[PDB]
């Protein structure tokens, strides 16, 4: 929401 | 010059007060100007510590000197931004505010560069290690141990390896690599640009097709502006965009809509941008750069030509890749205002104008009746 997520599947 | 650092403190302090205003409403999210400035000040004190006694090395150090010059200019510019924009500053979506955001990005980039050159307060620029062996050879070949080189020196050095088509491509490019916005290129900025647009082999082609020609590309954009801009496309999943990462300088940051209807953003750690963007189109995620229906084909960056029009480079620049530049040359700062019409430009284009093409304004043709000197265009 406010952070960096891992690259999608 | 401690007087230099002193003078700069006063200015930065003035910006902090302006930015602390309740009416302003800054969110702590990187880039956060209220951390950036005291952090910069504190690194500069560190450096000043290390050179107590040996302060002449510092006085001779070209980079530090150039850095201070630009630190002052940018804070002075931020101060006047507040003055000229006034009540505009408090409107979240205003162009004067947008300009505040851009300055936050620049302050972020500047600090990154400062620490990278004086880590722990010790000048290790003449010993700087570029990431890509390809690019690293290029720099030491053209500039040896230099930490910075004038843009033009840089542009002509680069030109002999990667052909730069025109003065517009060169200005579209400078806008992209010159993160500290000061017409120098440092070994550090070099480093980031060559990382962002790897591989070196097809450097400018990658940049052309990834930055310039690609409408998913957002120049001078932040995490929160991304999440903000993908709002109208919350309802059109596969909508995506990307920009430089701010916290991990040298990396990319793709923001995208999901079928779930939420907005995530991710940073591909190693893998190269077009591949990341290729697989990403493929696997059904990044489908509509900036919401548009057509997604560019990028295969072959992996290996035919096609060309960017001057129109397109003019768009890239016009669309915020440049900061406070004359729209005419896209090279010099906007430092002058024409009255009565009010159009702004650099004095270099105005002078060339009044003397070769005549008394009318370049944008609108109305008679130049007077001139005000300016320091910032909140509406750039
Ligand atoms: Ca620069
Ligand atoms: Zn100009
Ligand atoms: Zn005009």
């Amino acid at each position: 929401s406010d952070g960096y997520t891992p690259e999608p599947a | 010059d401690k007087k230099m650092v002193e003078k700069c403190w006063k200015l930065m302090d003035k910006v902090v007060r302006l930015c602390q205003n309740p009416k302003l409403a800054l969110k702590n999210s990187p880039p956060y100007i209220l951390d950036l400035l005291p952090d910069t000040y504190q690194h500069l004190r560190t450096i000043l510590s290390r050179y107590e006694g040996k302060m002449e090395t510092l006085g001779e150090n070209e980079y530090f000197r150039v850095f201070m010059e630009n630190l002052m200019k940018k804070t002075k510019q931020t101060i006047s931004l507040f003055k000229e924009g006034k009540e505009r500053m408090y409107e979240e979506n205003s162009q004067p505010r947008r300009n505040l955001t851009k300055l936050s990005l620049i302050f972020s980039h500047m600090l990154a560069e400062l620490k990278g050159i004086f880590p722990s307060g010790l000048f290790q620029g003449d010993t700087f290690r570029i990431t890509k062996a390809d690019a690293a050879e290029f720099w030491r070949k053209a500039f040896g141990e230099k930490t910075i080189v004038p843009w033009k020196s840089f542009r002509q050095a680069l030109h002999e390896v990667h052909p730069i088509s025109s003065g517009l491509e060169a200005m579209a490019l400078k806008s992209t690599i010159d993160l500290t916005c000061n017409d120098y290129i440092s070994v550090f900025e070099f480093d980031i640009f060559t990382r962002l647009f790897q591989p070196w082999s097809s450097l400018l082609r990658n940049w052309n097709s990834l930055a310039v020609t690609h409408p998913g590309y957002m120049a001078f954009l932040t995490y929160d502006e991304v999440k903000a801009r993908l709002q109208k496309f919350i309802h059109k999943p596969g909508s995506y965009i990307f920009r430089l990462s701010c916290t991990r300088l040298g990396q990319w940051a793709i923001g995208y809509v999901t079928a779930d209807g939420n907005i995530l953003q991710t940073i591909p750690h190693n893998k190269p941008l077009f591949q990341a963007l290729i697989d990403g189109f493929r696997e059904g995620f990044y489908l509509f750069p900036d919401g548009r229906n057509q997604n560019p084909d990028l295969t072959g960056l992996c290996e035919d030509h096609i060309k960017v029009t001057q129109e397109q480079y003019e768009l890239y620049c016009e669309m915020g890749s440049t900061f406070q530049l004359c729209k005419i040359c896209a090279e010099n700062d906007k430092d002058v205002k024409i009255e009565p019409c009010g159009h702004l430009m650099c004095t270099s284009c105005l002078t060339s104008w009044q003397e070769s093409e005549g008394q009318g304004c370049p944008f609108c043709r109305c008679e130049i009746k007077g001139t005000e000197p300016i320091v910032v265009d909140p509406f750039d």
